[PDB]
This record gives C-alpha cells, sequence and structure tokens, in this order.
C-alpha cells in the first residue's frame, strides 16, 4: 500500500503447496525482452499462494522487477493494496489443474474471480 | 453495511462511539421471565395469559409470546422432574401457574 503502483501487470494465482506447476517463466520471459526499454517494463505483482510461488521463484529470480504478494485473488483488500484499478493488465490464472468430478466446475475459481473484480 | 463491510475485510473493524451508533444499539432482545418473584407474581398463581400481555405490553412494552412450562405441572403429585416443553402463543383464557417461564422481548435501555 505505500508503494503505489501505475501501469504494472497483475498476475493473480489460484496455486496451491501440492497443485502442479504452470511454468511462470513462458509469462515473464515475453514482458523482459530486450527490445523494451527499462523504462518501459512494466512491474509484475504476483498474488497468490506463497507456497507455490516459492517452487516458481527459482526460475524467476534472474528478471528485474517483480513483486510478491502473498495471499488470495479473491480477497478485496489484497487487490486494494496492490492498485488493481491502475493496472495495466490483470491475468488470472488457475494451477489446480486436477481433474474433478465435472468438466466445467474447473472454472469455478477464476469466474468468481473475475465477478469479484468487476464489482 | 456490516454485511458489505465483512465482505469488503473478512473481519470485524472497530471504531468510537458516536450518538448515531449509540441510538442504533436501543433494540430488542429475546429473554425469559419467571413468575415467583417479579411484578407479575400475583397475576401468575391462576390468572389469564391475556391479562399478563396486556400488562406488559402496556407497561414495559414487553411482546410475550409463548410459554415454556414444566412437563409435570397438570400432574397432582408432585415431581423432581425439572423439564420443560413449549407452548407456543396460547389463547386469552390459557391459564398460569407459577411455575412457568413466559418468552418475552425485552427493550434495550440505560
Amino acid at each position: 500500500a505505500m508503494t503505489v503502483l501505475s501501469g504494472h501487470v497483475v498476475v493473480c494465482i489460484f496455486g496451491d503447496v501440492s497443485s502442479a506447476l504452470i511454468g511462470l517463466r513462458n509469462l515473464v520471459m515475453p514482458l523482459r525482452a530486450s527490445n523494451f526499454h527499462y523504462h518501459e517494463l512494466k512491474h509484475i505483482v504476483f498474488v497468490g499462494s506463497i507456497e507455490y510461488l516459492k517452487r516458481e521463484w527459482e526460475t524467476l529470480h534472474n528478471f528485474p522487477k517483480v513483486s510478491i504478494l502473498p495471499g488470495t485473488p479473491l480477497s478485496r483488500a489484497d487487490l486494494r493494496a496492490v492498485n488493481i484499478n491502475l493496472c495495466d493488465m490483470c491475468v488470472i490464472l488457475s494451477a489446480n489443474q486436477n481433474n474433478i468430478d465435472d468438466t466445467s466446475l474447473q472454472d469455478k475459481e477464476c469466474i468468481l474471480a473475475s465477478l469479484n473484480i468487476k464489482s | 453495511e456490516l454485511e458489505a463491510l465483512i465482505a469488503e475485510e473478512n473481519a470485524l473493524r472497530g471504531g468510537y462511539s458516536t450518538p448515531q451508533t449509540l441510538a442504533n444499539r436501543d433494540r430488542c432482545r429475546v429473554a425469559q421471565l419467571a413468575l415467583l418473584d417479579g411484578p407479575f407474581a400475583d397475576l401468575g398463581d391462576g390468572g389469564c395469559y391475556g391479562d399478563l400481555f396486556c400488562k406488559a405490553l402496556k407497561t414495559y412494552n414487553m411482546l410475550c409470546f409463548g410459554i415454556y412450562r414444566l412437563r409435570d405441572a397438570h400432574l397432582s403429585t408432585p415431581s423432581q422432574c425439572t423439564k420443560r416443553y413449549v407452548i407456543t402463543n396460547p389463547p386469552y383464557e390459557f391459564e398460569l401457574v407459577p411455575t412457568d417461564l413466559i418468552f418475552c422481548l425485552m427493550q434495550f435501555d440505560s
């Protein structure tokens, strides 16, 4: 909350300590291409469980501007602390790629998250 | 409004007392009364329920809406059972016994 983020990217992740990795580097590598100037780089803030993000940080610690806000994407307090109304893009991803009794129900989290931010 | 605040913060937030909040404090609460030694002690000895209801509503703005009555009260023989059952909204001519509890809605007062 003390820092001010504007024109950044907010990646909301529904991770877990036992969920399968999704390879977040493939999201950060295109955004850190050398054809962008340093001042044109967009700050990336990952909002999600720190237990999941510790497993992915091994491939992400070489990139300039990456921040972590441990919490959940479904809380309005975390989204307000990260200035969700001034971001350039919000990316909602679901790491829990496990099979569910109903195939459609696999999208139960992300949709609600979207309906939270729009409200 | 409290629902929205709890949805926003997922917690209960404290606040300093203001006259608006203190006015919001005044509500009604669920309570039980005994007729053994209250102001309705004499009326509880064989009196009718309607007189108790009218007196409670007129005097203390009290809404009586049920009798919690000792189970072994209609039996002539004495009993040691303390179980009580529920009588919802008895008629006007319903009789009272001193070993009864009255459901009521108390008004807040300071």
